[PDB]
């Protein structure tokens, strides 16, 4: 699902996070910046878990509530 | 100390 990268919105790690499952989720350290691409989930439903793009380059899910959307 | 995962569907 597309959208303007310019309202495109960025997060920070509050908390280290660890993948259960690396082929959906992807890693965190507390403080790591990315960017938010989808707060759907992979069938576009409301999703506590969203898709995120990080400083590494990894795209993936992580818990909603473990960042804080920069605004 | 660290946050409850919230339920994943996968």
């Amino acid at each position: 699902e597309p959208i303007d990268p310019s309202k495109l919105e960025f997060a920070r790690a509050l908390y280290d996070f660890v993948p259960e499952n690396p082929e959906m989720e992807v890693a965190l350290k507390k403080g790591d910046l990315m960017a938010i691409l989808s707060k759907k989930d992979p069938l576009g439903r409301d999703s506590d878990w969203w898709k995120v793009r990080t400083k590494n380059g990894n795209i993936g899910y992580i818990p909603y509530n473990y960042i804080e959307i920069i605004k | 100390m660290p946050p409850t995962l919230p339920h994943r569907d996968w």
